[PDB]
Order: structure tokens, then C-alpha cells, then sequence
């Protein structure tokens, strides 16, 4: 057994293995997600395809139940080991108390088991975020996000990855009430924010919302090709 | 007391594991041995010089046998060798006792050089420092095998380990063909290892073993002594 | 072959008063038809407000007092208090339960003051439940004493008759009359009774003799 | 320095670093001052706080009926081996039934705080453990140190500023040996006095007293208590 | 070049201890004032965005019915001393059918402050207020990443730590009621937060020996602000 | 007791408590306490020596690192 | 640098310096002197007086071993007493499996080689102490010997251990120890560490003696009073 | 002989640098400078002068004449934490 404390206290009170495991999400490719008072919809952007691949090995936006979705940044290969950790003790939610698991208690699983993976020997700590959006019971949708120490916390609208100050800028200057008017309204305000990012004009972005009693259901690349025709005509007349 | 339970073995940023590099070169510096195998059997020969004439001969061995049919030589640093000699003894006797049949002689070293690629990664050892020649005679058809110390093996018509082993290669080359029997597979092994000897060859200088479908078995210095003569 | 268990016998007896808690039983060690002595009271002083009494497997009663007392210097090193008489009752529940698939083989009555200055008994079974009640007696003689004092004590069975609390006279005589009935009858009730008076100010201690079969 | 970071390294003089560390953090607390009769022993310590708001942390703490001690360091090893403490006696009461004898007690000390002084990557347990007890041999005053080393003494005293404690508790053990519970006490509080600077001294709220006595269980008295013994003091000379 | 985790200093004290001593001066600050009528505890929120919900971070986290909790510093390892302290409530009230003092819940927890090592790996970096209601009344603690802790009576915790101490010795006293004691609190928290006071920025929670663990929410709690 | 002949020193010292407070010195420290302490006295302004004088000026030679310590005993 | 950190590696000459380096902290402990006469064998100590506030009976340099052993330490005194635990509780484990008393061939056989066991690894250090042990028997007679922090250990006819080790020895070897019973030894123990240790390094010091053989019957206890009073009457008559 | 120590300022010795940076230049009136130096807990002298120096840039970058509050705040949280992976500090504090 390998017994080594990673994590440690600076000199001046930093852990610097959790600030530079922050930096390895500040590279990964950009999830956005906002939420309408009746439909979520979150979309990463950059899915940076290369023609030759099998698109559907490399997606990012999974599901641990039927109301709950999960979009992360950060690197890969920690990511789909937390997701199956965390499928785990939703499933065994069920096995106790009989409801579905709220959206605010799979979060705390996830956060908590961040935390002391900061804290046990031997172990450097994860290197993802990650966007949980879910609409509960009785039709509350909202989201959290979880920062690599450990700390969840919950938003209206807020962005991950390469590229995530500039899109929380964008956002704030433009997040109105009557932004989440419409389902499609509120799609608008999706697209218009990961095109205000890495260029993804249509062709490296999946947009992905759900209804809150739906599953996930991802539109293929021709809504998006008409919304974004669309959000660039009212773009076109105006200016 | 406990152990360290880390590697001491990583990537260089050249990506070159860089002990298993230096563990090549203590192989290289040990004593020559050739290995033969020629459509009947296989030979082993090796170069072993005591250091004084002190030292009694008919003590050591450097070839050993596994089984019946299957024996072993190196070109390392000795404490090493006895180590997986003993190891590579007791994985013989589990394959027999679970099949009641002698071990395969590619399945051996399908397990013996699965214990040097685990002992290179594990925590806080150093690799093994010697290379294998490994003979043996399953269904009829002989088999030569080499392993090395980072835990890959190889199926060689005919081969050279230790000092001056890149001019064995050309030497082997330039000699052997598909069809010789057993005793011209000897009088080749003594004139590769007189390449690199001193000026004495006698019956105790070097050391021969051969595999038949009768079996291994390692020679006498009675007629050690009657192929080194009429030899070169 | 080597059986566990052996009966020692004992008989005690707990009655709540208004200001007081008296707490009785023989001094009798015997198992089999032999008396090994005539002095062994159950009378145990845990504090200056509460005190146990302890029947059955006498091997037991001595290692099961010796538990509680380490567990009140415990509490006190991590709490700065002592324990209160209804803490040691549910301290003392989880304490026989723990060994639930191998008991003790002890009846228990824990007798004192609360913290209103009243009388509190809490029976108990060898396994660990318990209540708390006015008086009881248990032990080898238990089903002699219980019905008696229903009809003193409780004032059951009568009719058109006077309900006066018990005082601190009374309950003397009472107690040191039902303890020379059940001298007669059972033969393992002994030979000297100490009863042990706890009152606001301490406790007092008094021996009677009895019969000596 | 490298021969500076690690418990188990010998220094080229012989002499180990970390153990020496240690004892700079006995010499950070507050002092305490302990000392015997015939027939009694008395420790006396002086507490500190942080602000004027807060409280005054307390150091002697009661281990038995028979046994207290007074510790200075950091207040978290103090715990430490304070229910170690507890539980050596209580068991040895419940085997024996008998009080543990004071002079037995600190030989399982000096075993338990050795063995982090000899491993890899164990600190030791930076504590000043002044204890004070009966055996039955009358009064014993026993002082350790992060060394794993403990002393038999008559008067001794630890903490920061200890030294001006000790000078006076030389030139006045002549005295300990005969008096009584009273002046017994004020020749260690004259100690206290020593230590200080020249302007506060004892105000009734950051000093307390444990005596273990012959008829007289341990008993700690605390900042109202205190003040019966405290009067009957003189004023400091200058 | 790297020491251990466990060394001592030639001053003496520790390495990493003292370093997390430094840690909780970046945490957002708290104040909790003991009064005789009861313990006020408050402490601001630091907002960073206008999308972010206000009321999903809290501060002020109940331990039992009587005993309320303020956090400083880190906040993730934080949750775990809590759950610790939840679970050995419940475990004396099982065992003894009582409720635990305020004072003997931190030292069941300051025990645990100070257990890091190689076997069986760093200290806790936070700072915690203990306010509660015991038989002796109203009761304040605070600890310490090291492990000690003391009674205090007027404690400011937060990266405004010893800026708000200076100002809490002036107005403090012993005969205060819970009205003003409340009052005198967020005068003090709008000098040292940064943006301007309102019902969201801050919380309060107040332990009375009538009622239980009470926190305010945000339409009481704005009477006292635009009474201020 | 060498270089402390030209100061004016009151008889309250007690060098055989001064060389105990002070170990682990060398003869160049044992020296340097005597004029530390020969400045803190001008501080004040006092003109003889007192105990404690000595006893601050350790404090300096040692050259130790004040931070906020006062958590402990 | 760095060859001499842990006790793990060699130096590039071939020998560690960790031992060595605790072999020095034993040269800080004062004087631990212990020879054997013709019928028993006599330890001497002697006891730096630290300063008044001690107790006359304190720490004592000089433990008990077994009924019949009997240990003298030198070096620090937490590692001495340590020592002592393990070896008293190795004589506990042959009575109990063998049944009868340990010889000291074997004792200190299986203490030194406890000893060394610390002397191999990197995760613990070498002791810091070096000791003495000395027995009577009724079949094999006295015995004495010696560890030091390395683990070796020799039989002797009379050793010493601490500051002055040469300058105490040199004296030894003007007794004759072959043919003195342990009574006219007790004098001469105690005289040749009154030369030793000039009153410049020490103001007062303590004499602490001990005593085996079969004039004590064969346990092991501390001398009387009178007679370390006689051998301290002779302590004056060294300054002609 | 001496061998005074230059540690990091507390909390008075940064807000007495603050002003002695910023004494002589043109600042709006009613900015408050305790609240910075709560902002900058472990901070060099030499980074302190650094920030009032670069928030008298962002002035400069639109186009006014002088500096306001959320000038020195988009200053602190680019040299104290943008540049905190340079920072300089927390191998010395160890003195290697």
C-alpha cells in the first residue's frame, strides 16, 4: 500500500495540487448550461470531429437517471469513473427511500466524494467540473456545478471549460426573464452564447434539453442548422 | 519490517525506460554462450572460466535443467540466475499437477517471463540483470527461446549472449542453414565460442547441453573433451 | 458438561417515596443446598443519590458492577458532572443488550433520587428493558413480595379505603415486615437484611436479623 | 542542515534534531510550578488567554482520586496522553482494585512516547507533564520532557520563563520539608511572582491550585476558591 | 528540500499547522456574540455572480435542536467535522437518553482536528463557532485547526478577523439583550464586507433557552436592516 | 563575567543562573550578550544594569522568529 | 555528501555512519565502570548532581534485570530503559518455555542481536546506548559483558563506558581482580572513579554501586548504606 | 550581530504601503484602502506598488482622469490572482 500524503498545505495556505488540477479543466472543451422556468437545455460545444470517428463513443453529456443529466470538462478518463460511481448510489437511493433522487442530493454525493479524495494518501485529486442538471419532483428544474475541491453550488445560468470567463461575461449582460420565455426562446440564447465562444459554427456543437418529463433528447445537425440560420437572421436585419 | 510500494522505474521524457536500458548492459558484459537448434535438436553452449586454478569446476553449473526436456542457460550476473532457476523449477510442477503432463516449452516461457515484466514494475526493486536460452523438444519439433530482462521473448533458429554477441550474429549467420543434425550443431557452438575464448579451450572451460526426443541432458567432460578435439 | 450458568440466589426489593428511595435485600450467598456465607449484601452505593441492587449468577454481578463503575468515572472525566439516576438506566440498557446472545444472568433495580428530589425505581430484565415504576422486588423470592405490596402500596383490591402517600415511618415497618414473611417460606432469603435509605441528605444504612435455616 | 528534518537521522554530533525541537515547544507555554512536603504535594499554575473577552485556558487536569497533572505544550498531545492516562488507572483499579502506584505509572510513559521518537515519519508528543501523587510512600513530584526522559524531583518547574522559578525554589527547599498545607502553597506562589513582569502579578482569575493530600483527595480550586488561599501575600520589593 | 507532513519547527511549533492557521484568513468573516439572553451568530456570504443563487452556500448550519454552527475558511472539509458532530449527538442522547453540552461536542471534535499522518493525511483548514444552549445557559466556543478551543464572548473569525475584534472590544459588555446584541453585530459586518448590506448578502441564526435553534430567513430579517 | 567588568552592572545578577538560561552559547555569543544587553539599558534610559536586561537580550541573540504564538499550555 | 543519512547505505569506503554517529552520544554519558571479582561481579556508577531540585534516588543509571542479571546503561537514557524493557521481558519468555533461569551467554546473545536488527533498515534509527551486563550463577560462576550500538558483545574481566573511558580502564588493569572476593573490590570500585572527573566539569556528583555473587545469594541488589559509607571514606584519601 | 528579519506586512503595514503608493496620484476621493489590503493576505511590498501602478492603467485604457474603486478591483484579481502562478513567494518563505 502506497502511503504518501499528496496534498499538502503551501507555505502561504494553498493546496497546490487542487489549483493545478483546476488548470486541467481550464483546457477542456466548453459546456454550457442555462435553465428555462419549464426546459433545461445545456449543449457543450467543440466536439472537434474528425469525420472518421463513431460520433456517438464521444459524447460527454450522459445520464445517471431519467431526470437527471450530467455535462463535465475537465479530462476524460476521470470523468466516466466518477459517472459510474455515481450511477451506483443513485441506484442504491432506490433501494432506500423509494422516490427518484433529487437533483440536490446527487450532487452532494459527488461533491463529497471530491473532497476527501483531497485528503486521503496517496492520491492526487480529480481533474474534472462538471454541469448536474435534473428537473425533480414537483417540476423544479434547476443545476449545480462542482469545482474540483469539492464545493457544490448551485446557478441560473453559468459555463465550464476553455473559454468559461468570457461566456459567464456574455451571459450576464444577457440573461433576461423574457430570455426563458420559450423553449425554443430560451435555445436561442444557447446557441447565441457557444457562438460567442470557440467558433463551432454549426458543426462542432450539440445542444441537448429536456422537458421535465422527457429523457435527454438531442437534436441531430438540422435544428441547429435552422436556429442558427435563424439566430444569425434576426442578427442580420437588426444590426 | 515493509517495503516501499513505489516504482523506481519511470519514463524518461524521452519515453525510455531507463533501467531496464542499464540492466541490457550488464548482460553484455557477461560471459558468451551460443544456442542452436537444428532439426533434431537443440544445442547449448556456454564459456566458463574459473578465475584461478583454485576453484573446483565440477561445483556450479551454468546449464541447468527444468524437466525432463527442457534446460537453461544465461549470460548475466550470477545471483541472479538462481533465483528464477527456482522459480522457473516450481512453474513447472504446477502446470504438472493440475494437467499430469510435461510443460509445453513455449508455456514456460510464456510464465517465466511473466515474472520479469511483473518484477520491473512492482515497488522498489531493481531488474533482473541476465538474458535466457531456453531448449526444449515438445512433439517432436525443438524449440530456442530468448527472453530478456524486460520481459519479452523471442523464437531464434540460432543466437549469441554476452561478450562480443553482435559478432556471434554475423558469425551464425554466414554458418547455419536448415538442415544439420545434432553433433554438426556441436562442432558449430564450439567454433562460434572460440571466436571470443582464450587460448585454452579444454574440457572445462566451457560447458554443453543438448536436447533430443529421448530428452535434455548436459555432457560429461569425457566427450567434451572428444568434440573439442578435431575441433576449428 | 461445563455448564455456564450456576443460581446463587438473593432477594431485593425497591420502593419510590415522595422524598426518598429505600433500597433492601438479604445477605445470603448460596447455590445448590449449601450456604457458602451469611454476609454478602446487594446494597451497592453507585453515588450519593443512587443505588443498585443486583441478583442472580453472583459470578456475573460482581464483573457487572465493576463495569458500571468505571463507565460513571468515564462520563465524569468528559462531561464534568455525574450522571443523573435516569442516565445510568439508559446507559445500563445498551450495556446488557450488548450481549444479547450470551446475557448476563442478573435481575437489576436501580433505586435514588431525580433531579426534582423524588423517589424513581427502574426494574430491569437480564436482557434490558426496564420502566420506570413505584416498587418492585425481584430476585428468588420476587413473586412472594409483589403481591403484598399492591395491596399496602398501591392500594389495590380495597374498598372505601383512604389513599395517604406512604412516609419515611411507614415504609420502614413495611419493608422490614414482608422481608420476615418471605423468611419462612423461601429458602434462600437469608439471615441478615440491610437496607440502605436514600434520602436528600446521603444515605443511611441499617442491618436486622432474620431467621438463620 | 540536512540532518534537520527527520526523526530517525543522527546528527554527526550525535545529537537529534527533532527531539531538541520539541522542547522549544514546552518552553512556549505558560509556567507551572510543583513541589512537595512530607505529607502533601502541591502544583500551581498560571493560565493565559487571547483576548480580554475570552477565556483563560486551564492546564491541571484531574487523572485520579489520588494522581493530577498539569501540562504544558500544545493542549492537543496533552489530551492525548491525558486519556492514556485515565484509562491506565482505571483498568489496573479494575483488575487489581487497588489505586496504581504513581512511580508505576510513568515508567508506561516513558514506554509510550518513546516509540514514536524511533520510527520513520512520527513526530513526538510535545507535552510538559508535571505530576503529582501518592503512592504509598507519601507525596511524589514527577516532571518528562519530549525525550521520552522523566524525572524524580522534590520542587521543579516548566514553561516559559522557568528559570527565575527555579533559582528561587533553591534557596527555599530547606522550608518544604516541615509546614503545612498554607505556607506550603504561598512558597510556590512566591514563585509564580518570580516569573512575571514587574507590574501584574495575580489577579484571582488566570492561577490555580491542585493539592493531593494524606486525608485529602485531589481537589482543584478555580479563580473564587483561590482567593482564600491567595490573601496573606506580600507586596513585591522594589 | 521536502519535508514531511509531521515536522517540527526550530521555533517549534509545526509546519503545516501554522499553515492552515494562514488558510482561514481568506475565508469570508463571522461574528457570534454570546449574550445572556441568548447567542446571535451571523456571518456575510461573498457573492461573486449575479446568476448565482444566493441561497444554495450557507454558512450558519445546524448541529442538533440547541446547538448552531458558523464556518470559516475552506468550506468542502468543512462538511465532514459536521457530520461528526451530528452523528456523536445522537450517540450520547441514544446511550444516555440525554442531550449533549456545548462544550462536550467540541471536544469531541477537537480530537479529531489533530489525526493526520502515514497510517491507518493533512489538517482540517477551517475554523468553527459553537453556539449553543446547555443547562448553563447560553454558551460560545470557538476552535482552531490545531485542535484548541476556549470559551469566548464576543469571537470575529473571517479574513475581517482582527479588523472586527478591535470594534467588538468597545460596544461589548456584560448585561447586553439579544435585541441590541443583534443590532450591534451588523453595524459591524457593514463596515468589513465589500459590497453594500442587504437581506442577501447575510444570514443570522439565534439559540434562545425557550425555543430552539431558530434561523432567519429573508422577511424578518430586514426589519433590523432598514432599522439599522 | 569577563566583559561585563566595564559596565555598570547592579548586584542582582547571578551569572550562575545567566550561564543557564544561556546554553548551547559559544564564547563570541556568551559575548554578544553583554552588549545587547549594554543597549537595551539606553533604551530605557536606565544606566545600570538590571536582570532582565541580560534576560532580553538572549532573546535577540538567538535571533528566533516572532509569529503570533501564544496558543499553547 | 549524502552517503551517511540512513543506516541503509554504505559509504563509498565501506562503513556506515549512522551507528557511528550514535556511537558518539555515548561519550556525553558520564561513567558507567562494572568489574567482576573472583566470585561475583561489582557495577559502579557514578551520578552527575544535574542541579539541587533533584531527588536523592532519582533516575537511576542502574536497572534489574532479571533475579540473578543485572544492567548498568550509558547513552540516552530513553533508549536505555527501553533496552531494559525487552531484555526483562526476554527473560520472562525463557522461564515460561524452558523452565529454568537464562544463562548470559544466551541473554545477551538475544539482546544484541535485537540490537542490530535496527541496524539495516531506513525506516528506524540505532539506539544511542551502550550497556553492561553482569550475573552470578552456582554452576558457571560470574559473568560480565557488554554491547555496544552496533551489536557486538565480548565477555571481560572489567569494563567501563562513558566520557572517560580509556582513562578509566587504564586503572582497572592495576587491580587484580582474579583472586579478590567481592568486599575489598567494593572499595577499589569506588576508588578509581573518585580520579576521574575533575571538580572544573562537575561541582557534586553521586556514587551509586551495585552487587552480585554468592555472598548475596545469588540476587541481584544495590549495596547497604554502611558499606558504600566505608568505600566512601575511602574517597578521601586519594589526595596524597 | 544583527540580524533583523524582513517578514511579509500584517494588515497595517500594507495598508500604510497603500498609501504611500497612492498618495500621488490622482484617485477618486472616496475609496477606501483597509478594504484592499484584506484582499492581499500574503503580499510583498513590491507587489503592492505593482497594483496601484497597473489600476492607474485601466484609467488610462477608456479615457478618464481618475482612478475609482472597480478600477483597483480588476487590478487586485489580476496581479494577485491571475499572476498567482508565478507568485515568487512560497518556495522562499522556506528559505530554498
Amino acid at each position: 500500500s502506497y502511503d504518501r500524503a499528496i496534498t499538502v498545505f503551501s507555505p502561504d495556505g494553498h493546496l497546490f495540487q487542487v489549483e493545478y488540477a483546476q488548470e486541467a479543466v481550464k483546457k477542456g472543451s466548453t459546456a454550457v448550461g442555462v435553465r428555462g422556468r419549464d426546459i433545461v437545455v445545456l449543449g457543450v460545444e467543440k466536439k472537434s470531429v474528425a469525420k472518421l470517428q463513431d460520433e456517438r463513443t464521444v459524447r460527454k453529456i450522459c445520464a445517471l437517471d431519467d431526470n437527471v443529466c450530467m455535462a463535465f470538462a475537465g479530462l476524460t478518463a476521470d470523468a466516466r469513473i466518477v459517472i459510474n460511481r455515481a450511477r451506483v448510489e443513485c441506484q442504491s437511493h432506490r433501494l432506500t427511500v423509494e422516490d427518484p433522487v433529487t437533483v440536490e442530493y446527487i450532487t452532494r454525493y459527488i461533491a463529497s466524494l471530491k473532497q476527501r479524495y483531497t485528503q486521503s494518501n496517496g492520491r492526487r485529486p480529480f481533474g474534472i467540473s462538471a454541469l448536474i442538471v435534473g428537473f425533480d419532483f414537483d417540476g423544479t428544474p434547476r443545476l449545480y456545478q462542482t469545482d474540483p475541491s469539492g464545493t457544490y453550488h448551485a446557478w441560473k445560468a453559468n459555463a465550464i471549460g476553455r473559454g468559461a470567463k468570457s461566456v459567464r461575461e456574455f451571459l450576464e449582460k444577457n440573461y433576461t426573464d423574457e430570455a426563458i420565455e420559450t423553449d425554443d426562446l430560451t435555445i436561442k440564447l444557447v446557441i447565441k452564447a457557444l457562438l460567442e465562444v470557440v467558433q463551432s459554427g454549426g458543426k462542432n456543437i450539440e445542444l441537448a434539453v429536456m422537458r421535465r418529463d422527457q429523457s435527454l433528447k438531442i437534436l441531430n445537425p438540422e435544428e441547429i442548422e435552422k436556429y442558427v440560420a435563424e439566430i444569425e437572421k434576426e442578427k442580420e436585419e437588426n444590426e | 519490517e515493509r517495503g516501499y510500494s513505489f516504482s523506481l522505474t519511470t519514463f524518461s521524457p524521452s519515453g525510455k525506460l531507463v533501467q531496464i536500458e542499464y540492466a541490457l548492459a550488464a548482460v553484455a558484459g557477461g560471459a558468451p554462450s551460443v544456442g542452436i537448434k537444428a532439426a533434431n535438436g537443440v544445442v547449448l553452449a556456454t564459456e566458463k572460466k574459473q578465475k584461478s586454478i583454485l576453484y573446483d569446476e565440477r561445483s556450479v553449473h551454468k546449464v541447468e535443467p527444468i524437466t525432463k526436456h527442457i534446460g537453461l542457460v544465461y549470460s548475466g550476473m550470477g545471483p541472479d540466475y538462481r533465483v528464477l532457476v527456482h522459480r522457473a523449477r516450481k512453474l513447472a510442477q504446477q502446470y504438472y499437477l493440475v494437467y499430469q503432463e510435461p510443460i509445453p516449452t513455449a508455456q514456460l516461457v510464456q510464465r517465466v517471463a511473466s515474472v520479469m515484466q511483473e518484477y520491473t514494475q512492482s515497488g522498489g526493486v531493481r531488474p533482473f540483470g541476465v538474458s535466457l536460452l531456453i531448449c526444449g523438444w515438445n512433439e517432436g519439433r525443438p524449440y530456442l527461446f530468448q527472453s530478456d530482462p524486460s520481459g519479452a521473448y523471442f523464437a531464434w533458429k540460432a543466437t549469441a549472449m554476452g561478450k562480443n554477441y553482435v559478432n556471434g550474429k554475423t558469425f551464425l549467420e554466414k554458418r547455419y542453414n536448415e538442415d544439420l543434425e545434432l553433433e554438426d550443431a556441436i562442432h558449430t557452438a564450439i567454433l562460434t565460442l572460440k571466436e571470443s575464448f582464450e587460448g585454452q579451450m579444454t574440457e572445462d572451460n566451457i560447458e554443453v547441453g543438448i536436447c533430443n526426443e529421448a530428452g535434455f541432458r548436459r555432457l560429461t567432460p569425457t566427450e567434451v573433451k572428444d568434440y573439442l578435439a578435431a575441433i576449428a | 458438561r461445563f455448564s455456564p450458568y450456576v443460581f446463587n440466589g438473593g432477594t431485593i426489593l425497591a420502593i419510590a417515596g415522595e422524598d426518598f428511595a429505600i433500597v433492601a435485600s438479604d445477605t445470603r450467598l448460596s447455590e445448590g443446598f449449601s450456604i457458602h456465607t451469611r454476609d454478602s449484601p446487594k446494597c451497592y452505593k453507585l453515588t450519593d443519590k443512587t443505588v443498585i441492587g443486583c441478583s442472580g449468577f453472583h459470578g456475573d454481578c460482581l464483573t457487572l458492577t465493576k463495569i458500571i463503575e468505571a463507565r460513571l468515572k468515564m462520563y465524569k472525566h468528559s462531561n464534568n458532572k455525574a450522571m443523573t439516576t435516569g442516565a445510568i438506566a439508559a446507559m445500563l440498557s445498551t450495556i446488557l443488550y450488548s450481549r444479547r446472545f450470551f446475557p448476563y444472568y442478573v435481575y437489576n433495580i436501580i433505586g435514588g433520587l431525580d433531579e426534582e428530589g423524588k423517589g424513581a425505581v427502574y426494574s430491569f430484565d437480564p436482557v434490558g428493558s426496564y420502566q420506570r415504576d413505584s416498587f418492585k422486588a425481584g430476585g428468588s423470592a420476587s413473586a412472594m413480595l409483589q403481591p403484598l405490596l399492591d395491596n399496602q402500596v398501591g392500594f389495590k383490591n380495597m374498598q372505601n379505603v383512604e389513599h395517604v402517600p406512604l412516609s419515611l415511618d411507614r415504609a420502614m415497618r413495611l419493608v422490614k415486615d414482608v422481608f420476615i414473611s418471605a423468611a419462612e417460606r423461601d429458602v434462600y432469603t437469608g439471615d441478615a437484611l440491610r437496607i440502605c435509605i436514600v434520602t436528600k441528605e446521603g444515605i443511611r444504612e441499617e442491618t436486622v436479623s432474620l431467621r438463620k435455616d | 542542515n540536512q540532518y534537520d528534518n527527520d526523526v530517525t537521522v543522527w546528527s554527526p554530533q550525535g545529537r537529534i534534531h527533532q527531539i531538541e525541537y520539541a522542547m522549544e515547544a514546552v518552553k512556549q507555554g505558560s509556567a507551572t510550578v510543583g513541589l512537595k512536603s512530607k505529607t502533601h504535594a502541591v502544583l500551581v499554575a498560571l493560565k493565559r488567554a487571547q483576548s480580554e473577552l475570552a477565556a483563560h485556558q486551564k492546564k491541571i487536569l484531574h487523572v485520579d482520586n489520588h494522581i493530577g497533572i498539569s501540562i504544558a505544550g500544545l493542549t492537543a498531545d496533552a489530551r492525548l496522553l491525558c486519556n492514556f492516562m485515565r484509562q491506565e488507572c482505571l483498568d489496573s483499579r479494575f483488575v487489581f482494585d487497588r489505586p496504581l502506584p504513581v512511580s508505576r505509572l510513568v515508567s508506561l510513559i516513558g514506554s509510550k512516547t518513546q516509540i514514536p521518537t524511533q520510527r520513520y515519519g512520527r513526530r513526538p508528543y510535545g507535552v510538559g507533564l508535571l505530576i503529582a501523587g501518592y503512592d504509598d510512600m507519601g507525596p511524589h513530584i514527577f516532571q518528562t520532557c519530549p525525550s521520552a526522559n522523566y524525572f524524580d524531583c522534590r520542587a521543579m518547574s516548566i514553561g516559559a520563563r522557568s528559570q527565575s522559578a527555579r533559582t528561587y525554589l533553591e534557596r527555599h527547599m530547606s522550608e518544604f520539608m516541615e509546614c503545612n498545607l498554607n505556607e506550603l502553597v504561598k512558597h510556590g506562589l512566591r514563585a509564580l511572582r518570580e516569573t512575571l513582569p514587574a507590574e501584574q502579578d495575580l489577579t484571582t482569575k488566570n492561577v490555580s491550585i491542585g493539592i493531593v493530600g494524606k486525608d485529602l483527595e485531589f481537589t482543584i480550586y478555580d479563580d473564587d476558591d483561590v482567593s482564600p488561599f491567595l490573601e496573606g501575600l506580600e507586596e513585591r520589593p522594589q | 528540500y521536502d519535508r514531511g507532513v509531521n515536522t517540527f519547527s526550530p521555533e517549534g511549533r509545526l509546519f503545516q499547522v501554522e499553515y492552515a492557521i494562514e488558510a482561514i484568513k481568506l475565508g469570508s468573516t463571522a461574528i457570534g456574540i454570546q449574550t445572556s439572553e441568548g447567542v446571535c451568530l451571523a456571518v456575510e456570504k461573498r457573492i461573486t455572480s449575479p446568476l448565482m443563487e444566493p441561497s444554495s452556500i450557507e454558512k450558519i448550519v445546524e448541529i442538533d435542536a440547541h446547538i448552531g454552527c458558523a464556518m470559516s475558511g475552506l468550506i468542502a472539509d468543512a462538511k465532514t467535522l459536521i457530520d461528526k458532530a451530528r452523528v456523536e449527538t445522537q450517540n450520547h442522547w441514544f446511550t444516555y437518553n440525554e442531550t449533549m453540552t456545548v462544550e462536550s461536542v467540541t471536544q469531541a471534535v477537537s480530537n479529531l482536528a489533530l489525526q493526520f499522518g502515514e497510517e491507518d493525511s493533512r489538517p482540517f483548514g477551517v475554523a468553527l463557532l459553537f453556539g449553543g444552549v446547555d443547562e448553563k445557559g447560553p454558551q460560545l466556543f470557538h476552535m482552531d485547526p490545531s485542535g484548541t478551543f476556549v470559551q469566548c464572548d464576543a469571537r470575529a473569525i473571517g479574513s475581517a478577523s482582527e479588523g472586527a475584534q478591535s470594534s467588538l472590544q468597545e460596544v461589548y459588555h456584560k448585561s447586553m439583550t439579544l435585541k441590541e446584541a443583534i443590532k450591534s453585530s451588523l453595524i459591524i459586518l457593514k463596515q468589513v464586507m465589500e459590497e453594500k448590506l442587504n437581506a442577501t448578502n447575510i444570514e443570522l441564526a439565534t439559540v434562545q433557552p425557550g425555543q430552539n435553534f431558530h434561523m432567519f430567513t429573508k422577511e424578518e430579517l430586514e426589519e433590523v436592516i432598514k432599522d439599522i | 563575567q569577563i566583559h561585563s567588568r566595564k559596565m555598570n552592572v547592579s548586584p542582582d545578577v547571578n551569572y550562575e543562573e545567566l550561564a543557564r538560561c544561556t546554553d548551547d552559547f559559544n564564547g563570541a555569543q556568551c559575548k554578544a550578550v553583554c552588549v545587547e544587553a549594554g543597549m537595551i539599558a539606553l533604551r530605557r534610559g536606565a544606566t545600570e544594569l538590571t536582570h532582565e536586561d541580560y534576560m532580553e537580550g538572549i532573546l535577540e541573540v538567538q535571533a528566533k522568529k516572532k509569529a503570533n504564538l501564544q496558543y499553547y499550555a | 555528501t549524502g552517503y551517511d543519512l540512513s543506516a541503509s547505505t554504505f559509504s563509498p569506503d565501506g562503513r556506515v555512519f549512522q551507528v557511528e554517529y550514535a556511537m558518539k552520544a555515548v561519550e556525553n554519558s558520564s561513567t558507567a565502570i562494572g568489574i567482576r571479582c573472583k566470585d561475583g561481579v561489582v557495577f559502579g556508577v557514578e551520578k552527575l548532581v544535574l542541579s539541587k531540585l533533584y531527588e536523592e534516588g532519582s533516575n537511576k543509571r542502574l536497572f534489574n534485570v532479571d533475579r540473578h542479571v543485572g544492567m548498568a546503561v550509558a547513552g540516552l537514557l530513553a533508549d536505555a530503559r527501553s533496552l531494559a524493557d525487552i531484555a526483562r521481558e526476554e527473560a520472562s519468555n525463557f522461564r515460561s518455555n524452558f523452565g529454568y533461569n537464562i544463562p548470559l551467554k544466551h541473554l545477551a546473545d538475544r539482546v544484541a542481536m535485537y540490537v542490530h536488527a535496527y541496524t539495516l533498515y531506513s525506516a528506524v534509527r540505532p539506539f544511542g546506548c551502550s550497556f553492561m551486563l553482569g550475573s552470578y550463577s552456582v554452576n558457571d560462576g560470574a559473568q560480565l559483558y557488554m554491547i555496544d550500538p552496533s551489536g557486538v558483545s565480548y565477555g571481560y574481566w572489567g569494563c567501563a563506558i562513558g566520557k572517560a573511558r580509556q582513562a578509566a580502564k587504564t586503572e582497572i588493569e592495576k587491580l587484580q581482580m582474579k583472586e579478590m572476593t567481592c568486599r575489598d573490590i567494593v572499595k577499589e570500585v569506588a576508588k578509581i572513579i573518585y580520579i576521574v572527573h575533575d571538580e572544573v566539569k562537575d561541582k557534586a556528583f553521586e556514587l551509586e554501586l551495585s552487587w552480585v555473587g554468592e555472598l548475596t545469594n545469588g540476587r541481584h541488589e544495590i549495596v547497604p548504606k554502611d558499606i558504600r559509607e566505608e568505600a566512601e571514606k575511602y574517597a578521601k584519601e586519594s589526595l596524597k | 550581530d544583527r540580524k533583523i528579519e524582513f517578514s511579509l506586512p500584517d494588515l497595517e503595514g500594507r495598508t500604510h504601503i497603500f498609501k504611500i503608493h497612492a498618495r500621488s496620484m490622482s484617485v477618486e476621493r472616496d475609496i477606501r484602502f483597509e478594504l484592499l489590503a484584506r484582499l492581499c493576505p500574503n503580499s510583498t511590498g513590491a507587489e503592492i506598488r505593482s497594483v496601484c501602478t497597473e489600476a492607474g492603467m485601466f484609467a488610462i485604457r477608456a479615457r478618464r482622469k481618475i482612478a475609482t474603486e472597480k478600477d483597483f478591483l480588476e487590478a487586485v484579481n489580476k496581479v494577485i490572482k491571475s499572476y498567482a502562478k508565478f507568485s515568487a513567494t512560497p518556495r522562499y518563505m522556506t528559505y530554498n
